[PDB]
């Protein structure tokens, strides 16, 4: 039998300035052999603290760790906008070393609102027979937003895709790309083009918008 | 000789407790007065990883070289052809516990030279017999050994 | 300063072997031992095995025996991970670690290798212009119709940081991926400052540099 590490919980919303409490539960005791890592978006895991409680040097003060056995605890005690990641613990007692399956750390902050932009499709991609059309919401919180395409006013459906950027490390905002698939012949029938953003950090919608030809 | 377990430590007490290898006086930089207190050790037959490249794995207290000095006989009279081997001396990387012996020289991790994990606990009962004031089995990958301050 | 760069990312058919490769710089090969990890949505992380260079002794997790592969070379500081009868259950990132002889954790990682085991064939994307427009002004490329993951874009080949966004691509109907990168400027840069966008998708090798201007 392969040592299992139970991670609770799997997911944390917190604000700067509080503590953020993750927990390690071993299937059998693997003494002190208890690594903690920290991932932050895009990145390779990085070593905080080895056996337990140990720092890895240039670790912060406000990164600890403790326990022995089975049951293992690690603290942010005042998180930082920076601190979003997934982290893991793993345990070298037993062989192979096991992996918890993370701890993903958000950070909550002020509501902020969207800038908002449209751009057509290119010249280029229409000579290819397709139009995309891209409606870009940058730097707001929180992630919840309702953008909604209309082509001469008629609400589409069915017909576009949203993508989300991960949390900033620095403002703790978001910011999301709606893209809007016509064919050529499609695009060519309709003339106003708007993407109109609901979102709480708005008094009212915002819409953006061009005329083709 | 009966090989100390995995996480046993010898005597049986805190590290820094007077039966064992006593209290941290302090971190022991290269700038310090306290820094010529430290001698390198280049006994012909220890094995200094030096990782660093700085000779830092060679500089320790008195006693410690005493007491590594004595290992190294016993670890060649062990197996032949095999030596002692320092991971760890002096440290000024931070890569110990926070009032770690080795930040004043009295604390070596060691290893045979083979890196045959499977000796290690034996080179553990290896230090306690050289006369190391304090010797845990602290991890798969080496021995942490430490010794009284002079004063 | 201690480096280990993984080799780019590989798109294999389920049945066929795939050989990947870890160069270690910044220290001395020989003084420590290398560990491969894989890191999949299903199953988290997960330790492969080690290869200890000094004596070119390996140890495998039994889940991965039949499956992989390690060996070394150490005139060119580099480790190959070779995986062998692939299904799309083997489809991850790998990463190489080092450990530091404190024990089997792991002080340094490489950037990642993506493996994607699939019967798809690979197609590079289009890149098309998203033309601007005091203040703040938007632009952008769009990476369109490509296949596999990932793809890299950088603005003035590594020059211009502050501002960008590169989204997580987005799975077409067609099974083709698609992401747009932006970024704002000061509006009074458009006149003067050349904005490009430069685009790597290696498994097709396909780079293009995209000039956006309005
Ligand atoms: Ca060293
Ligand atoms: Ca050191
Ligand atoms: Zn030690």
């Amino acid at each position: 039998g392969d040592i299992v590490m139970t991670q609770t919980p799997k997911f944390l919303l917190v604000s700067a300035g509080d503590k953020v409490t993750i927990t390690c539960k071993a299937s059998q005791s693997v003494s002190n052999d208890l690594t903690w890592y920290q991932q932050k978006p895009g990145q390779s895991p990085k070593l905080l603290i080895y056996y337990a409680s140990n720092r890895y040097a240039g670790v912060p003060d406000r990164f600890t760790g403790s326990g022995y056995g089975t049951d293992f605890t690690f603290t942010i005690s005042t998180v930082q906008a920076e601190d979003l990641a997934v982290y893991f613990c793993q345990q070298d007692y037993g062989s192979p070393p096991t992996f918890g399956g993370g701890t993903k750390v958000e950070i909550k902050r002020t509501v902020a609102a969207p800038s908002v932009f449209i751009f057509p499709p290119s010249d280029e991609q229409l000579k290819s027979g397709t139009a995309s059309v891209v409606c870009l919401l940058n730097n707001f919180y929180p992630r919840e937003a309702k953008v909604q395409w209309k082509v001469d006013n008629a609400l589409q459906s069915g017909n576009s895709q949203e993508s989300v950027t991960e949390q900033d490390s620095k403002d703790s905002t978001y910011s999301l790309s709606s893209t809007l698939t016509l064919s050529k012949a499609d695009y060519e029938k309709h003339k106003v083009y708007a993407c109109e953003v609901t979102h709480q950090g708005l008094s009212s919608p915002v819409t953006k918008s061009f005329n083709r030809g | 000789l009966t090989p100390l377990a995995y996480k046993q430590f010898i005597p049986n007490v805190a590290e820094k407790t007077l039966g064992a290898s006593g209290r941290y006086e302090g971190k022991i930089s290269r700038n310090s007065e306290r820094f010529k207190e430290l001698t390198p050790n280049y006994n012909p037959d220890i094995i200094f990883k030096d990782e660093e490249n700085t000779g830092a794995d060679r500089l320790m207290t008195q006693r410690c070289k005493d007491k590594l000095n004595a290992l190294a006989i016993s670890v060649m009279n062990q197996w032949p052809g095999v030596k002692l081997r320092v991971t760890e001396g002096w440290d000024e990387d931070g890569h110990h516990s926070e009032e770690s012996l080795h930040y004043e020289g009295r604390a070596v991790d060691i290893t045979t030279s083979d890196r045959d994990r499977s000796k290690y606990g034996m080179l553990a009962r290896l230090a306690v017999e050289a006369g190391f004031d304090w010797v845990y089995y602290e991890s798969k990958a080496h021995i942490h050994c430490s010794v009284k301050a002079e004063n | 300063q201690v480096q280990l760069q993984q080799s780019g990312p590989e798109l294999v058919r389920p049945g066929v072997s795939v050989k990947i490769s870890c160069k270690g710089s910044g220290y001395t090969f020989i003084d420590e031992a290398l560990h491969w990890v894989k890191q999949s949505h299903a199953e988290s992380l997960e330790w492969i095995g080690v290869i200890r260079p000094y004596s070119g002794e390996t140890n495998y997790n039994q889940k991965f025996k039949d499956k992989a592969t390690m060996t070394v070379d150490i005139s060119s500081s580099t480790a190959y991970l070779e995986l062998a009868r692939l299904t799309s259950e083997d489809s991850a990132i790998y990463y190489c670690a080092r450990d530091w002889e404190r024990g089997d954790f792991f002080d340094y990682w490489g950037q990642g290798t993506l493996v994607t085991v699939s019967s798809a064939s690979t197609k590079g994307p289009s890149v098309f212009p998203l033309a601007p427009s005091g203040g703040t002004a938007a632009l952008g490329c769009l990476v369109k119709d490509y296949f596999p993951e990932p793809v890299t874009v950088s603005w003035n080949s590594g020059a211009l940081t502050s501002g960008v966004h590169t989204f997580p691509a987005v799975l077409q109907s067609s099974g083709l991926y698609s992401l747009s990168s932006v970024v704002t400027v000061p509006s009074s840069s458009l006149g003067t400052q050349t904005y490009i966008c430069n685009v790597n998708h290696k498994p097709s090798n396909t780079k293009v540099d995209k000039k956006v201007e309005p």
